[PDB]
């Protein structure tokens, strides 16, 4: 329970200069925070849960540290470890009045100290002092012989969920810290709680699992606010700092520690990120804790060990944090996109990048243009697209094994019908592997997409093999005019081919061929364009 | 072997003999994405099987749609370089794409082109600032109801599509061919859906309609369409039908938005016709008053009549102000909630926003009027220069960025209307925008022009100065270090306004002086207090007292510090000067004079300052 | 200056005439949504409930909520025989909202709006007064049932927090206006209407609300308000104790202050109106007696000197 | 530098000059054949005064070699293109541009 002063009792926040010892009164945000909490333990084992009786001795216990409050000569009044917390140094009692002023009750006992209404002066029975405070907002408390009248501390119950959370903070810190100290032991010693730890990780992840969409809205928002609350409740106590430094110490390796342990390690690290994600699914402030830390996340984006979980993390960081969207710059996005290159089309990645691109409401234009310059112009990465015109080919009914020749007069070429130039490759091709399926055939499809293919004409005439547009010169240096007469030649065994525009040579061309195929003439075409075959009505001989 | 699409329609072979004349008739085209990494082209229509890439690619479309960024356009041209215009149009025309992709390309056609223009348009569509042109006179609240008339006029700044040129602001499409296309799409949708044939285009009715009704909805909020096309829309809705169709809880939302454009436009025509009557009646009445400031009160005397035979003309037109979409909207919303238990709250909120707009259109007018503001026909062009600038700053409200706002606020500074019609300016709420940007910036050297703007905005009028005065607690909480001299400009003039201020504001300011125990910020705060108290002549006591009570405690041999400042920076001496000045502006209240005599105790400062010449 | 005179005419024709009592539609609108796995009125109520239940730090000005809340707010021995039909009509309307969960909607809205005193809260209280008006048992019981079935805790934090602000009267503020209580009216009418019909369980609920994690005593708050309010009244008396004759602004807003203190002593008396002894003991050990004492000072001297002249007897009367 | 190549012949007479309103269809692809532009996709012809420096230098110098009606492959040098800057979002730095220009008519 909390101890409201009229504002409430608490200790120093996590990772304090104090080493979390000295007590303080404080108002503000801490009142909702867990470090404000204080378990009240009567000295008796039995019937401790009996109604608190005025003036009975009781150890007070801060939960999140687990430590017991005590008078101490060494540092004045301080909360302190139980091992040092002998009862003489730490007894206390609640009372109606400043005046000064017995038998145990093995039963629930008489009702007395109501929450929020039964004010209760604190007193240390072993010394007879009082919980005075000295006269920023850190109104520090120390024991003292007197104490002015507003010193009264009316009590207020903690929520179930919250105290569960806090004790959970104690167990959690108390496991991960010794995990870390154990990680340090072999960092300098090439050659550990573990499954104890992993159970805690899975359980902390279960404890933070966001509510289902399947839930009705009211229960959903309730469980959701409870979720945000618990997230903050691990936030103030440095659970994020803890998980991040555990991830820091676990990121050193891709494996020291014995092999018995190392096999679980790949789980642990990844599990941690999952755990980490859970603390930042919703609450913005934790993302604000990552605002300075983003570069860290980015490096760990590139780790490719735990892999995807670091990405889900970063995505949780971005989806709910304008600050983080502001701070991010060249390197980080270039590393993100580089991850897109390094895994291959996770859609999560693009979700991360659009989440970078637009904060909830406002746009962040530098980030936008940066996404553009580091994605779009290269074109090599994400699925580029275009409205291609169909190619379609036809051949004379009979193929070829001696030497052979055929003309193909052009009839009616329309250059830029539609956006594309109309396709008219013409030339030899083998049966065994040339299967020009009309819908998409490598590159943008068409004749000449294959080694099997041996082609000529179209767009300055010249030739295609493999796919390459090799621009052999011709005396006319022309395409295929509707008047034009394509001319084609071939020999058996000898791999020679040569072409003529309007009955005159277009130099030598490509040579060596498989005889594995049985060659046939090909006339590819597109749009409304038509052409006369001339297998021999020759107009040139 | 890998199965793939047979190609839904394929080429016309037309061969024969003699020379064997192979032939063709018409072009056909693949919508072909490729994968460069595998260097394999593929038609996107095939993509509805290897659906992992469907997800990836639909998210690429989310990324383009996102990177175009709402209010961004420099980026969009590149998106023209990629997504390709014609490719979009083919993406719309065909009705075999899988639906996330389909809706993704409609979303791109919205974003890359139409969306930014729609942002420029909507915020001004909320405004009702009609010209007193002769064209805006023969409107009449009734035709000699039915929305979508071409006489809507107002000002409402023109769209600016820069053509997507790549040799060397917003990307261009053919607006009319596209309006016709989208119109044909709604018609094809009403038909094919009305026969209840069930392809269903997108693999869902949602994909069959929602993207298209979206495209038409932005397209129509944009003001593209020209009377008869709007008639096509309304005939495809009411008819008087897409509205009567059975629907998924999604398309209904788009119907809610489209119909919301109809009702909003109807409000446009209503307020506009009422203003046209302001001309048609006031031109008459002014001749009546001249046949025989406070003139406004006399106009209120003209407005007392309902409780000078011109009054009967009012007694008809008010009944015109009483007003069949008014049937169907209420009936349909009520049918929708009645038969379905609709979920997705957004659809609901749209529904009953529509519904409250329907049962209380007189009040919709009553809220619409203050934003409406009649304008002289000659000057409107300047407002045409004005509004677009506001659009610009309103583009900046949702975000270099700074140069635009500077040059735009300057363009607003230069305008003649910004002199001549301050009421329009506060009616636009534009200062609230400029403050909004002002605060988004605060959390530099863009702040500055904004402050000159809010200060001069204080200068232009006192009634407007109170309008700036409302924000002072906000403006001061925002001033951690200048907005504070903007507040000073807010407080500078009116005595009633200096009395109007809460003690809490001066408390905030003096708390800022409590934060200045270590400066120039302090002399700034003291200056705000200076305008706060001294007012025009002897300082108002009501504020001066409170300011001194606050300065008893916060702005902390102090006179030695003057000579210590003289031995040298001097800004501390400027702070002590501002302080002794602020205490020099304070004189029941006899005791406070003793409080100030307590700090002559001066004397030596005038001699030391004279010796430091 | 035709544009000037036209804008001015827009301002004047908006200042009057457009202000016809069109609002008669509102009532029918409700039943139009009453027409019939529920009903449209129910859809809209459940939608606003959906809005209230979401965390938002602070609720945004939901214009549509203000509007429909105002709509529902307006939705509600021959003279005795007419009066039974009229009171029963009112109960029919109030149940017309009550069956559709609007009570829990109001309750969640006041909850969600927390300690800010937005105009929207004012609308929630308008609707709450519209729902309770006559002191329905049905509503009070569904609301108490709501508040126990869901231990909100922050609901009374809301009322307490807004009541810590609320409105008073203030002396210097009048001294400088020389050259807004309606919400406190709605609010303590609210708290009175929660307790009308002598609901012992709900008064005791106000005294502590046992199920919640934080007890909060609305009565000691209310008495605190009545206290600061007399303090303001008394100082405002010393503003006029020397002046004899009173300014009409001092006879206007002072009357408003009387409307407030009246609505509030009505709230306390409604809190104690049953013999719920516990609330009595709660309010007795509370600092009300300072407050009745101070009104007794104001009610001595104002009660004498207001009598001195005929113009002020009206203000003496209230 | 820039290296214009003829694709299909024009009139062979009417070369572009100062102050003329050149009217062309074209397409734009990269070294890799990655198209980044195409005038026919718009089905709107492109119109530029030549020598007015509204266009990239390689387009500004190389189209002059073309005749009316002529189609030509302008393998423009990057330095005469967008240069080391590269057109943002579209053209990578130091990317040689490959055009399939078709000059419709000088105006």
């Amino acid at each position: 329970l909390r101890l409201f002063h009229g504002e409430c009792l608490t200790i120093s926040a996590a990772d304090s200069d104090d080493q979390r010892r000295l007590v303080y009164y404080e108002g503000g945000a801490v009142c909702t925070h867990a470090r404000s909490l204080w378990r009240l333990e009567p000295l008796r084992i039995s019937w401790s849960g009996s109604h608190l009786r005025w003036g009975q001795p009781l150890r007070i216990r801060h939960v999140t540290t687990g430590r017991y409050l005590a008078l101490t000569e060494d540092q004045g009044l301080v909360v302190v470890d139980a091992c040092k917390a002998h009862t003489k140094a730490t007894s206390f009692c609640f009372r109606v009045s400043k005046e000064k002023l017995k038998r145990d009750v093995e039963g629930m006992g008489p009702p007395e100290i109501k929450y929020g209404e039964s004010l209760c002066f604190v007193q240390h029975v072993a010394s007879g002092l009082w919980l005075t405070y000295a006269a920023v907002l850190k109104k520090k408390a120390i024991l003292h012989q007197e104490g002015h009248m507003d010193d009264a501390l009316f009590l207020t119950r903690c929520q179930q969920e919250e105290s569960q959370a806090a004790r959970m903070i104690h167990s959690t810190a108390g496991l991960y810290n010794q995990f870390i100290k154990g990680l340090d032991s072999f960092s300098g010693k090439p050659r550990l709680p573990i499954e104890a730890v992993i159970l805690s990780l899975q359980d902390l992840i279960g404890y933070f699992e966001p509510p289902s969409e399947e839930l009705q809205h009211e229960e959903k928002q309730s469980k959701l606010r409870s979720l945000r609350n618990r997230q903050s409740l691990f936030q103030e106590e440095g659970m994020l700092s803890l998980v991040l430094n555990c991830i820091d110490r676990l990121n050193v390796y891709t494996t020291y520690a014995g092999e018995e342990a190392a096999e679980s390690w790949k789980e642990i690290v990844n599990l941690l990120y999952e755990l980490l994600a859970s603390l930042i699914r919703g609450n913005r402030a934790n993302c604000a804790l990552f605002s300075t830390n983003l570069d860290w996340v980015v490096s760990k984006l590139d780790r490719l060990e735990a892999s995807s979980g670091i990405l889900e993390v970063l995505y949780c960081v971005l989806i709910e944090s304008p600050e983080v969207l502001n701070i991010i710059q060249e390197n980080h996005i270039k590393s993100i996109i580089s991850l897109l290159d390094k895994h291959g089309r996770n859609h999560k990645v693009l979700d991360v990048l659009c989440s970078l691109c637009v904060c909830n409401g406002v746009a962040v234009r530098s980030n936008q243009d940066l996404i553009t310059e580091n994605l779009l112009p290269g074109r090599e990465l994400l699925l580029q697209t275009n409205l291609i015109n169909y190619v379609t080919s036809i051949r004379p009914n009979i193929f070829v094994g001696g030497k052979w020749y055929f003309e193909v007069m052009v009839d009616e070429v329309v250059p830029f019908l539609t956006a594309q130039a109309t396709h008219l490759r013409v030339g030899w091709a083998l049966t065994e592997g040339y299967s020009p399926y009309p819908g998409g055939g490598e590159g943008w499809g068409g004749n000449g997409v294959g080694d099997d293919l041996y082609s000529y004409g179209f767009d300055g005439l010249h030739l295609w093999t493999g796919h390459v547009a090799r621009p052999v010169t011709s005396p006319g240096q022309h395409l295929l005019a509707p008047e034009d007469v394509v001319s084609c030649c071939l020999d058996l065994s000898v791999p020679s081919i040569s072409f003529r525009i309007n009955g005159c040579p277009v130099q030598g061309v490509f040579e060596a061929f498989n005889l594995d195929g049985l060659f046939f003439p090909v006339v590819s075409f597109s749009a409304g364009v038509k052409v006369r075959f001339l297998l021999g009505e020759f107009k040139f001989l | 072997r890998m199965p793939n699409h047979f190609l839904q329609v394929e080429t016309r072979r037309a061969g024969e003999r003699l020379g064997w004349a192979v032939q063709c008739q018409d072009p056909l085209t693949m919508m072909a994405l490729h994968i460069p990494e595998e260097n394999r082209c593929m038609d996107i229509l095939e993509l509805s099987e290897r659906l992992d890439l469907q997800r990836f690619h639909s998210h690429t479309l989310r990324l383009y749609r996102a990177v175009c960024a709402l209010g961004n356009n420099r980026v969009a041209h590149a998106l023209c370089s990629h997504v390709d215009q014609a490719q979009l149009l083919h993406a719309l025309e065909d009705a075999h794409l899988p639906g996330p992709l389909r809706a993704g390309y409609y979303d791109l056609l919205i974003s890359i082109h139409l969306e930014s223009a729609c942002r420029s348009r909507r915020s001004m569509l909320s405004e009702y600032i009609v010209p007193l042109t002769p064209e805006t006179r023969a409107i009449t609240l009734f035709p000699p109801g039915l929305p979508g008339v071409g006489v809507t006029t107002s000002l409402r700044p023109p769209h600016h599509f820069s053509p997507p040129c790549f040799v060397a602001l917003s990307p261009a499409i053919p607006l009319e061919a596209l309006r016709d296309k989208a119109l044909r799409m709604l018609g094809e949708a009403v038909r094919d859906g009305g026969q209840h044939a069930r392809d269903p285009v997108g693999g869902s009715v949602e994909f069959q309609f929602v993207p298209v009704l979206k495209l038409v909805s932005t397209l129509l909020v944009m003001g593209i369409f020209g009377d008869e096309d709007v008639k096509q829309i309304l005939k495809m809705i009411e008819p008087e039908g897409l509205l009567q169709m059975k629907l998924p809880e999604s398309v209904k939302l788009q119907m809610c938005n489209l119909l919301e454009y109809f009702c909003d436009q109807e409000l446009q025509h209503r307020v506009e016709s009422l203003a046209a009557f302001a001309e048609r009646y006031v031109d008459k009445l002014q001749a009546n008053q001249r046949s025989r400031d406070f003139h406004q009160d006399l106009l209120a005397h003209c407005g007392i009549q309902l409780e000078t035979s011109l009054s009967s003309r009012l007694r008809s037109l008010l009944e015109t102000v009483r007003l069949s979409l008014q049937e169907l909207v209420s009936h349909m919303v009520v049918r929708w909630a009645q038969e379905d238990y609709v979920q997705s709250p957004e659809l609901v909120r749209a529904m009953f926003s529509l519904l409250h707009r329907q049962y209380d259109g007189l009040g919709e007018l009553l809220r619409a009027l203050p934003r409406a503001y009649t304008i002289s026909p000659s000057s409107v062009e300047d407002t045409m220069s004005l509004l677009e600038c506001l659009g610009q700053i309103r583009s900046l409200l949702i975000v270099q960025e700074e140069n635009l706002m500077i040059q735009s606020i300057g363009n607003i500074m230069n305008n003649k209307v910004f002199y001549q019609h301050p009421n329009l300016m506060r009616a636009l709420g534009m200062h609230e925008t400029v403050m909004e940007v002002m605060v988004n910036v605060l959390g530099p050297k863009m702040v500055t022009s904004c402050c000159r703007f809010l200060c001069y905005f204080c200068r232009i009028s006192r009634q407007n100065q109170r309008s700036m005065f409302d924000h002072l607690s906000y403006l001061l909480e925002n001033s951690g270090i200048t907005p504070l001299d903007v507040a000073a400009a807010s407080v500078i003039d009116n005595n009633e306004l200096a009395l109007a201020l809460q003690e809490q504001d001066l408390e905030k300011v003096v708390s800022y002086l409590a934060g200045c125990g270590l400066p120039c910020g302090g002399e700034r705060y003291l200056d705000f207090l200076r305008f706060a108290v001294f007012v025009n002549g002897e300082s108002v006591e009501e504020n001066a007292n409170v300011v001194v009570r606050l300065l008893i405690r916060k702005p902390e041999g102090l006179l030695a510090a003057i000579e210590e400042a003289i031995r040298i920076g001097h800004a501390i001496m400027s702070f002590y000067a501002a302080l002794i000045d602020l205490l020099g502006r304070c004189a029941e209240a006899l005791r406070i004079r003793a409080i100030l005599r307590s700090l002559l105790d001066d004397l030596v400062g005038i001699i030391s300052l004279p010796l430091q010449i | 200056p035709t544009h000037r005179a036209c804008n001015m005419f827009l301002e004047s024709y908006k200042a009057a005439w457009i202000l016809t009592e069109d609002h008669s539609f509102e009532d029918r609108m409700i039943d139009d949504l009453s027409k019939a796995k529920p009903d449209p009125l129910h859809q809209l109520v459940l939608h606003f409930s959906r809005t209230a239940l979401t965390e938002k730090s602070k609720l945004d000005e939901d214009y549509l909520y203000m509007a429909y809340a105002d709509i529902m707010a307006k939705s509600c021995e021959v003279s005795f025989e007419e009066k039974e039909m009229e009171k029963q009509r009112l109960l029919y309307q109030q149940s017309r909202l009550h069956t559709r969960g609007a009570a829990e909607m109001v309750l969640q809205m006041i909850s969600a709006c927390k300690g800010e005193t937005g105009a929207m809260v004012s609308s929630t209280l308008k609707l709450g007064i519209s729902i309770l008006n006559g002191g329905n048992a049905e509503v009070q019981q569904k609301m108490l049932d709501y508040l126990k079935d869901k231990k909100e805790v922050g609901f009374f934090q809301s009322i307490q927090a807004l009541m810590q602000t609320c409105s008073v009267l203030d002396l210097n503020a009048f001294e400088r206006q020389n050259k807004d209580d309606e919400f406190t009216q709605d609010l303590f009418r609210f708290l009175q209407l929660l307790c009308e019909g002598h609901n012992n369980d709900f008064q005791n609920y106000l005294r502590t609300q046992t199920g919640n994690t934080t007890t909060i005593n609305i009565i000691i708050c209310t008495v605190d308000y009545l206290l600061r309010l007399q303090e303001s009244i008394s100082d405002f008396y010393w503003y006029y104790s020397g002046k004899d004759v009173i300014e009409e602004q001092g006879k206007r807003n002072f009357s408003k202050a009387m409307s407030v203190a009246k609505q509030v002593f009505n709230s306390l008396t409604e809190y104690i109106q049953g013999p719920c002894t516990g609330n009595q003991q709660s309010l007795a050990h509370s600092r009300l007696w300072d407050a009745v004492v101070g009104f007794l000072h104001v009610f001595a001297h104002m009660m004498m000197k207001l009598a001195q002249d005929s113009s002020q007897i009206e203000l003496l009367k209230e | 530098g820039v290296q214009v190549e003829t694709i299909s012949p024009g009139d062979g007479r009417t070369f572009p000059k100062r102050g003329q309103t050149c009217v062309v269809h074209y397409t734009g692809m990269l070294e890799d054949g990655k198209k980044f532009d195409s005038s026919r996709d718009r089905n709107k012809p492109f119109k530029f005064m030549l020598g007015k420096q509204e266009v990239i230098r390689g387009w500004e110098e190389g189209v002059a070699q073309m005749s009316v009606g002529q189609r030509a492959k302008l393998t423009i040098s990057p330095d005469y293109a967008y240069g080391a800057t590269g057109h943002p979002g579209i053209i990578p730095p130091h990317a040689t541009l490959v055009f399939d220009v078709e000059l419709l008519k000088l105006e």
